[PDB]
């Protein structure tokens, strides 16, 4: 059905039309934001068409476009996959791309470069959608890094600010340390079993294939913010708020989730990577949890919150449960850029304020965000009948009757508590409590901008989950029996743990114990990995090269030893030979030693 | 930001730049308001016993134990404003602070449009020549007689004459130049 | 001291000549430096030369082998024979040494 | 290739008969048709390559970069109009035919069959850049630079003048045509074991290796600007080209007489990679990631799987390109700056717009970014290498963390952060230092989009 | 701002009868220009 | 395309079957599809092909006939083992894309049959090792300076083993 | 024609290097032109009014 191929091709087409139109002269005369706004809207609108096909019959395309290289037996070619990952998720991106660009234009006006920020927003997408939908994996890798640098480029939007460029260098450094593990995991599957395209790899199901998916896992450890290397995605958020939704909160973390679940086939072979993603996934879960619980920045507490419904997502392709966790990522995506943007809606109206402490009743001031506010936050604490809930509980009670470690199975628990406590902190800090926002009030939310992206987004965070569930392909057998206790853990935890948080939120109002350190610290800045293991590996590796690699053996020691020393040798060599008295009787006297040594050489060899 | 850093502190301004920080390192422990208004008038008290210490030795003593029980009693994550050092907003419209000896390299088509805008700056510029004599001349006549100089830049003094070294603190691009 | 130029400084050549193109201090040579280098540059390089790059026909004839692989692999696979044999020179053909 | 190279000479006559105001768009208005010409070359629809004569020949490996040596003397020129403009008049028309003669010599080297006339041209090769270096160079220390230039290179030469006139008496002919077709294994003695070592050390040494590349820093920092980008460009590569025609002879030695080199390349790519992070002349670190980036590429033509050579060629043309590019732009900012610092000149991108996105491109060109031939060529190095040993990831994996640092500071501290308060006022960008910088990467954009013409022999 | 030129310094050293003047061997001084000595 | 050198399955659909009174919102599409994208690009192609058709040229191939490979050629002769490497290292090509056509024909066989690829698709990886097999066995070891000579010699290094172990085997 | 004040005389010194270049590289195969059609792969007989298979 060329509806079908057609429409995966256009998307791109359409998405690459606003990157050329700046390319030309023509942008200054039309406006770049609302035309560029509306092409996403008809992208999503032109993406529905193959997902209803999908789910009329389940048919996956692979579409081969251009020929790159021969390049011998590896041939190269340009190819996208219509599997149910890749259309699923590319009509959830562009949804929540287009509310990004109208939330984009509200939030950037009087930003002097509106056009240069919404056209990296853009290239983002297409890096994003190329990376879904990549076949061969030089083109994942093409997405793979290209996400990695416009995320350069666009944390550090307002490139004036240290802060924003320190980040900037972070993002590059922990995401090329993954990279190292897909140019393992390519190189792998350029020897050994011969293509870079998924359609063969995946014959390489009965080999060992551990050599190379501990290398995509290590991959998806440094994208996905696991516990090894979590903290750029919190020093992320020095970027735009928009920017911080769309990418940091959806399409560029659940980059590393998206790859393993396209390798999964050879993943279920491996038990051993299996356990080991559990594993670091259920740490970066309590980890990244236990630190949002007292940071006081909205934004970062949001974005800890990123990395750990990841980490759950994390989790579940740990226990070797793919199509859930693609689930997660759906719904993950509605309620955290939702999230994001009523953030943002709250830092713009107020005089950009971005902490918790000096934020407060906003559920009066602005009931609009903090419906939506709520509506989020219940989403991400997996209120019963809304996406989080049709997602979330089957992650949950998989765990609870799975066979697993019991520390990754109580860490997971706990971890969902911890969500409802934070998810209580941020409302209870910033919607209920009594105003402490500087004293001239300017609020407004009116935008049609503001309101509408926001309005968009919360139809999708109350209805997706019910329409996403119906409408997947049966899949992953699940296990509805379970002893009550268990069925009901996640919906018990959640509850609780907003009632602890709130019973602790009532015991700040009292005038009493001001200062409270119970290991707070621990958690309030980052864990401490961000103190320790930032100001030793970058002053330890820099110290190595100026100081000794630099200096010691180049400079001196490889430039005494080899252009000195010949320099020297000679130099010296002339000085003994030259220096002559100049008297003749000297002179002479050596012809008479060459004379005799003659004789002799003669002599002996007679 | 403004005024020039003294050479050395004061008994004084290190107490009452402790009186700063701890009133605003008491406002990230005490997240709500009558709680801290209450804490902190608390804090006072501190401070304003041991406010008529003449023992100096004594005064270093309780300053020095003031800041030590500080350091253990501070917030890691206080309450610093934006715009201010460290916490959001800091340099962040700086990308857009051009430094105004830029406009000097714009095409004639260019300077053709904002037409009155050049015609006072080139007043302004005018300003600047026609003084740099009398300044320089002027920072150096009340050159100190001593090696002892503060980097305290001199008012005017004389009618017509431009309070000195004055070009980058006057003609300082915007703070936002939004 | 020996007797030696004072610094010369470098000119804003963009003071006169406000159209300066970077290529020389007289405005007409340089219009004329740069008219003639945009062109012969990008409009006849970058242009006529991809053009005729891309029309190079089966270039180190990767375009002949994927027919006569398709003819090949019609003709051996019709006729039975292995698609790649597994020794090329045929053996008949080796003499290998005999003794060893 | 006569075409490529006699309307090349009479670029000499032209240079000097040429009016002092005309002489400038003469010379770069018709090398850049001198290259329309080279392109013909690139029409093999054949694998038999092709034998143009006796002694000029040119096959895949030389034809991409004769393409090359007769772009960049265009651009060369167009780089040089800046400095170089304040001279005599006749110190222009001699600095012109230099960079003329560089790339006559150039592009025969790199078309040339018998080993010998790639000797013969390829030490001449030296004249030419060293009047280049010594006689323009802004430093005090150039006259320092040209020495180590000319004796790192001579002393490598003499050794493989004497194997090349050893091989020809042990074979009886140095043509490359031949010298391929005919029996030549050499016997893994302790003599061939140094024929071997003569015979690539002189092809090594301008091939920066760890061991010996100290002069390729100290040329490029005090050399002109048309210098760097033909040391960069062209002269680094002509070590590149030898070894691939040279070890077609000495065929069972390099099994295991490369593990020296291979391991001296591997560990020198991560110090020179290293070193480049905290360096404070930007020329300086552009010339260390040259050398590390062209660590991998002796770690290539040495592993010899065809991989590795079809990547060694996709690198060299590549990182050419990208290096000038880098080298280029340095100049631009140190004209308007006056100082090689990279402390200094913070914050351009705020008052050079443009310049700043050659700036980003050439930077992501320099780290590996998927959809460009730069990474291309490191990918399958690296999968080659690891073929010789999976342990080889691990410090080709130091690499690119490494190399993805360094090149985003150059970046970062010098097109980023607050501009400097008011150096000299930096006048804005010329139409030429934008071209020079667009006719380096339209190139590059191009050539990623049909790699297959700079794959290699293999 | 100038390819440097060199300097009398630079130039000195190439004075003096012996480029490389060692112990005892600086006490050579340059043969007189006119090839005459006193 | 060949649909012998490329083979393609026969296709077999399940029939329409629709069992809800609501109207399908793909073939209403489509049928726009096919009047308002398909329709007009339908038209504009056939007007391409007739102007083709008018001025009709043809292409053929280069058929290579054989020619003395290295056995038959003299040692030292330069001229016929030019002539026989070059025929070899075209063979070396054409001995490639064979080997690319496995590699895709299979490619198309696990897209084509997905959640079966462990079985339906075994037809051709049993001849992606009938051919790898092969391949790694003239091709393989040899440096990147692959001569017929050294493919001449890597077979008879092991046409001795195909007559050392045959012979020991006794 | 030859406009002088390097009018044309100069133009007209490169390109002429690149006729000059053709007329050479034009001859050069004029002298290696020993097996002109006695290759094995290309030896097919003379087509009738035909001087030389490749000249
Ligand atoms: C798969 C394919 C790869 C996918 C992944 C690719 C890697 C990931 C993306 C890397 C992007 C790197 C980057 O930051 O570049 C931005 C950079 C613009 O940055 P900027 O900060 O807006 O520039 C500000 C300057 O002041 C200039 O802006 P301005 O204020 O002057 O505005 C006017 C406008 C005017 O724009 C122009 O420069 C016009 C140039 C016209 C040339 C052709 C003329 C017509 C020829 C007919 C024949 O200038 C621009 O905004 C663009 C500057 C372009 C600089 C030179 C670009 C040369 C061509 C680049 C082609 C890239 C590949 C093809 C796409 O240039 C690009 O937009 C590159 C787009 C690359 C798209 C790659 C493919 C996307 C997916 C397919
Ligand atoms: C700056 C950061 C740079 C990061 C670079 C990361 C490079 C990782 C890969 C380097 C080592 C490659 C080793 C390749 C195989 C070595 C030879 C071999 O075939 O080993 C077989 C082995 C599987 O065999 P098995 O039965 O498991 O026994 C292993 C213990 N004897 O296979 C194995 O032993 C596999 C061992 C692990 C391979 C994947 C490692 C991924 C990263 C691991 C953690 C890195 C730090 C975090
Ligand atoms: C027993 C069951 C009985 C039947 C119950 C059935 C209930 C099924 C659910 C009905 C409501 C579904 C819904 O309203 O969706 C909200 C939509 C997001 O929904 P979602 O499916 O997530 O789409 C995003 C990409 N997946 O979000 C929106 O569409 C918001 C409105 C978007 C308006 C788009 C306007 C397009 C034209 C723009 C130019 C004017
Ligand atoms: C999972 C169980 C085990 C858990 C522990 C395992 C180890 C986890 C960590 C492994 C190593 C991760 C990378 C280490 C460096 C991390 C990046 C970094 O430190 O950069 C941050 C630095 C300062 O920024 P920051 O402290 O965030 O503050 C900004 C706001 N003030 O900003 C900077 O620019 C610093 C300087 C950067 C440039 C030079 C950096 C060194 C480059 C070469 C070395 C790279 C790191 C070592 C090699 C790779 C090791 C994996
Ligand atoms: C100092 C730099 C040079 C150090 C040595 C460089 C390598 C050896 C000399 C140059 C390369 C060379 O051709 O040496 C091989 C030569 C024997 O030649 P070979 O082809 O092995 O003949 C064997 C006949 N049965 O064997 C030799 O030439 C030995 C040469 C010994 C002297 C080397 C130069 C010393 C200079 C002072
Ligand atoms: C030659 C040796 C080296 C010489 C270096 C210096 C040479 C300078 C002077 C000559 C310049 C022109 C000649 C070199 C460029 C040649 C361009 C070319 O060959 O295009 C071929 C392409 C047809 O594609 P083809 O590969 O034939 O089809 C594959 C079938 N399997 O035809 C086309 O498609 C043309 C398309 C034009 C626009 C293409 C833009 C595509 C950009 C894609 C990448 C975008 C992202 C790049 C990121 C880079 C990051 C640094
Ligand atoms: C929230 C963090 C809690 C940290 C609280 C902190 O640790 C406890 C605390 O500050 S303990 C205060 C005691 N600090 C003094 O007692 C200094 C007294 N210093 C003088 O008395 C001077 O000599 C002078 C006469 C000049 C005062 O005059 P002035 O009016 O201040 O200018």
């Amino acid at each position: 059905m060329n509806i079908f191929t057609t429409s995966i091709l256009l998307i791109f087409i359409l998405l690459l039309s606003p990157i050329l139109i700046s390319m030309s002269n023509l942008i200054k005369h039309i406006n770049f934001p609302l035309y560029t706004t509306t092409s996403i809207k008809f992208s999503f609108i032109i993406s529905l068409l193959p997902l209803l096909m999908f789910f009329h019959n389940n048919m996956e395309y692979m579409i081969t476009t251009w020929h790159w290289v021969t390049m011998n037996s590896m041939e190269l070619k340009m190819s996208f996959k219509t599997d149910f990952f890749s259309i699923l998720f590319t009509s959830v991106a562009l949804f929540v791309t287009w509310s990004i660009m109208q939330f984009s234009s509200w939030y950037m006006h009087s930003d002097p470069n509106i056009n240069r920020f919404i056209k990296y927003l853009t290239l983002f997408l297409i890096t994003m959608l190329i990376l879904t939908s990549a076949n061969n994996m030089f083109q994942l890798f093409i997405g793979w890094e290209g996400v990695g640098i416009m995320s350069f480029l666009l944390i550090g939007w307002w490139y004036g600010r240290t802060d924003a460029n320190t980040a900037a260098l972070q993002a590059i450094l922990y995401n090329r340390i993954g990279d190292i593990g897909f140019i393992l995991a390519m190189v792998w599957f350029s020897l050994n079993m011969n293509s870079w395209e998924l359609q063969q790899i995946m014959f390489s199901n009965n080999n060992d294939n551990l050599i190379p998916l501990m290398g995509l896992l290590i991959a998806a450890t440094g994208k996905s913010a696991q516990f090894g290397l979590h903290p750029w995605l919190p020093s992320a958020m020095e970027g735009p708020t928009p920017v911080s939704a769309l990418l940091h909160s959806s399409t560029m973390v659940v980059a590393g989730i998206f790859l393993l679940v396209r390798f999964h086939p050879l993943t279920t072979n491996n038990n051993f990577i299996l356990t080991t993603m559990l594993c670091l996934g259920a740490l970066t879960t309590l980890f990244t949890a236990i630190c949002a619980l007292t940071q006081n920045d909205i934004k970062k507490i949001i974005a800890f919150s990123t990395s750990s419904q990841l980490g759950l997502m994390m989790v579940t392709l740990g226990m070797n449960q793919p199509h859930l966790a693609f689930l997660h990522i759906c719904t993950h995506a509605f309620f955290k850029a939702m999230l994001f943007m009523c953030s943002g809606s709250i830092i713009h109206s107020l005089a950009d304020e971005q902490d918790i402490r000096k934020m407060g009743n906003i559920t009066k001031i602005m009931p609009f965000t903090s419906s939506c506010l709520v509506i989020g936050s219940l989403a991400l604490t997996g209120m019963p009948f809304l996406t989080g809930f049709y997602s979330k509980d089957l992650i949950i009670e998989a765990i609870n009757t799975c066979n697993t470690n019991a520390w990754a199975l109580l860490i997971t628990l706990i971890a969902t508590s911890m969500t409802a406590m934070y998810s209580m902190r941020i409302i209870y800090f910033v919607t209920m409590t009594k105003p402490r926002f500087p004293p001239l009030i300017s609020i407004n939310e009116n935008d049609p901008d503001l309101m509408n992206p926001i309005k968009r987004l919360a139809f999708g965070s109350i209805f997706a989950g019910f329409v996403i569930s119906y409408n997947i392909p049966p899949t992953s057998i699940p296990v509805l029996t379970m002893p009550w206790f268990l069925k009901t853990t996640a919906l018990i935890i959640s509850v609780l743990g907003f009632l602890i948080a709130l019973e602790l939120n009532n015991l700040t109002m009292k005038l009493s114990m001001n200062k409270a350190n119970p290991y707070s610290s621990f958690s309030t800045l980052l864990g401490f990995f961000p103190s320790i293991i930032h100001r030793i590996t970058p002053m330890k590796s820099l110290n190595l090269s100026l100081k000794t690699s630099l200096t010691l053996l180049d400079l001196i020691w490889l430039e005494k030893t080899i252009p000195k020393s010949t320099s020297t040798l000679h130099t010296n060599m002339t000085t003994l030979t030259t220096n002559q008295k100049g008297l003749i009787k000297l002179y002479f006297m050596s012809f008479l030693i060459n004379i005799i040594l003659i004789i002799i050489l003669y002599s002996i060899n007679l | 930001a403004f005024c020039a850093p003294p050479a050395y502190l004061t008994h004084q301004q290190k107490v009452l730049r402790l009186y700063k920080r701890a009133l605003r390192h008491l406002e990230s422990w005490c997240i709500h308001r009558d709680k801290y208004r209450y804490f902190a008038c608390l804090m006072r008290a501190r401070f304003e016993e041991h406010k008529n210490e003449k023992d100096m030795m004594r005064a270093t003593q309780l300053l020095r134990e003031a800041e030590e029980e500080f350091w253990q009693n501070q917030h890691p994550q206080p309450y610093i404003f934006p715009d201010s050092p460290g916490g959001t907003s800091f340099e962040r419209y700086e990308c857009y602070k051009v430094p105004e000896w830029c406009l000097d390299y714009w095409h004639p088509s260019e300077k053709a449009m904002y037409p009155d805008y050049f015609s006072k700056r080139e007043q302004w510029k005018k300003l600047r020549m026609e003084s740099w004599d009398r300044e320089v001349k002027q920072l150096q006549e009340e050159t100190s007689p001593d090696g002892i100089m503060t980097e305290a830049l001199p008012p005017a003094r004389r009618e017509g004459d431009l309070p000195p070294l004055w070009w980058h603190i006057v003609t300082r691009p915007r703070e936002r130049p939004t | 001291q020996w007797q030696e130029d004072p610094e010369p400084e470098d000119e804003n050549v963009y003071a006169k000549n406000p159209d300066f193109h970077g290529y020389d201090s007289d405005p007409v040579v340089d219009v004329w430096n740069m008219r003639a280098v945009f062109f012969f540059g990008f409009s006849i390089v970058l242009v006529f030369g991809t053009t005729f790059v891309a029309y190079v026909p089966d270039y180190r004839m990767q375009e002949w082998a994927r027919r006569e692989a398709e003819r090949l692999v019609k003709y051996r696979e019709v006729n039975g024979l292995p698609i790649m044999e597994s020794n090329y020179f045929d053996p008949s053909k080796i003499q290998l040494p005999e003794d060893d | 290739m006569l075409k490529i190279i006699l309307p090349s000479l009479m670029l000499l006559p032209l240079t000097w008969l040429s009016s002092p105001k005309k002489t400038w768009t003469n010379v770069t208005s018709y090398s850049f048709l001198i290259s329309l010409t080279s392109l013909t070359l690139l029409w093999q629809t054949d694998e038999n390559y092709k034998n143009f004569s006796n002694m000029f020949s040119s096959d895949p490996l030389s034809t991409p970069l004769i393409i090359l040596t007769a772009w960049l003397l265009p651009l060369m020129l167009m780089a040089s109009q800046n400095h170089l403009k304040k001279d005599n008049n006749v110190l222009q028309k001699l600095y012109i035919s230099m960079l003329i003669s560089l790339q006559i010599l150039l592009i025969m080297t790199f078309s040339a069959t018998e080993l010998i006339m790639f000797y013969i041209l390829f030490e001449a090769t030296l004249i030419p850049t060293l009047i280049i270096i010594t006689r323009w160079g802004n430093q005090t220390e150039r006259l320092n630079a040209g020495i180590y230039f000319l004796f790192y290179t001579l002393i490598g030469s003499i050794p493989l003048l004497i194997a090349l006139i050893l091989i020809q008496n042990h074979v009886g002919t140095l043509n490359l045509m031949i010298l391929s077709f005919t029996t030549h294994t050499l016997d893994a003695s302790w003599s061939n074991n140094l024929l071997w070592l003569a015979c690539m050390m002189a092809f090594l040494i301008k091939m920066p290796l760890y061991g010996v590349h100290l002069w390729l820093p100290k040329a490029h920092v005090e050399a002109p600007i048309a210098g760097s980008m033909i040391l960069a460009a062209i002269l680094l590569k002509l070590g590149s080209y030898g070894m691939i025609r040279i070890s077609i002879i000495l065929d069972p030695l390099t099994k295991y007489m490369a593990y020296p080199f291979i391991l001296l390349s591997l560990w020198g790519m991560i110090m020179t990679s290293s070193i480049c992070l905290r360096q404070t002349d930007l020329k300086s670190l552009i010339a260390y990631s040259s050398v590390s980036h062209m660590a991998l590429v002796i770690a290539s033509i040495m592993i010899q799987t065809p991989w590795s050579f079809m990547g060694a060629t996709m690198l060299m043309i590549a990182h050419g390109l990208t290096s000038s590019l880098l080298f280029c732009l340095a100049n631009s900012n140190y004209e308007r700056i006056h100082s090689r610092t990279m402390i200094m000149a913070r914050g351009l991108q705020m008052v050079f717009p443009l310049m700043a996105t050659w700036w980003l491109m050439a930077s992501l060109a320099n780290l590996a970014l998927p959809p460009s031939i730069n990474l291309m060529g490191e990918l399958f190095i690296t999968m080659s290498l690891f073929s010789w040993s999976n342990f080889t990831i691990i410090l080709m994996g130091i690499n690119i963390i490494i190399t993805g640092m360094y090149s985003m500071y150059m970046i970062i501290t010098t097109q980023r952060g607050k501009l400097t308060n008011h150096m000299i006022n930096l006048q804005p960008s010329h139409t030429r230092e934008l071209t020079l910088m667009a006719l380096h990467m339209i190139p590059l954009i191009l050539l990623t989009t049909s790699p297959k013409l700079i794959t290699g022999l293999t | 701002a100038r390819q440097w030129q060199p300097d009398i310094e630079w130039a000195e050293q190439f004075s003096g009868a012996v480029m490389y003047p060692s112990k005892e061997t600086a006490h050579w001084k340059p043969p007189p220009w006119n090839d005459v000595d006193i | 395309w060949d649909k012998d050198v490329y083979p393609e399955p026969p296709s077999r659909t399940p029939a329409p079957s629709p069992q809800t009174s609501l109207p399908n919102p793909i073939t209403y599409l489509t049928k726009a599809y096919d009047l308002v994208v398909d329709w007009p690009v339908t038209l504009v192609r056939e007007f391409i092909e007739r102007q083709h058709a008018k001025n009709r040229t043809y292409y053929y191939h280069r058929q290579y006939r054989r020619v003395p490979d290295i056995t038959e050629c003299k040692e030292g002769d330069v001229l016929c083992i030019y002539e026989a490497e070059m025929q070899w290292r075209r063979d070396f090509k054409v001995d490639q894309e064979i080997m690319n056509i496995i590699q895709e024909r299979l490619k198309a066989c696990q897209q084509r049959e997905g959640e079966n690829y462990q079985q339906n698709c075994a037809k051709e990886l049993e001849q992606f090792t009938k051919v790898t097999k092969a391949y790694q066995d003239r091709y393989l070891d040899l440096g990147a300076y692959y001569s017929a000579r050294k493919c001449l010699a890597k077979q008879k290094q092991r046409m001795l083993e195909e007559r050392k172990a045959a012979r020991q085997e006794a | 024609l030859f406009q002088l004040l390097r009018e044309h005389w100069v133009h007209i010194l490169v390109p002429a290097g690149f006729v000059f270049g053709c007329y050479l590289d034009r001859k050069d195969d004029e002298k290696l032109t020993a097996f002109r059609n006695k290759s094995m792969l290309f030896q097919r007989e003379l087509r009738p009014n035909e001087e030389v298979t490749w000249k």
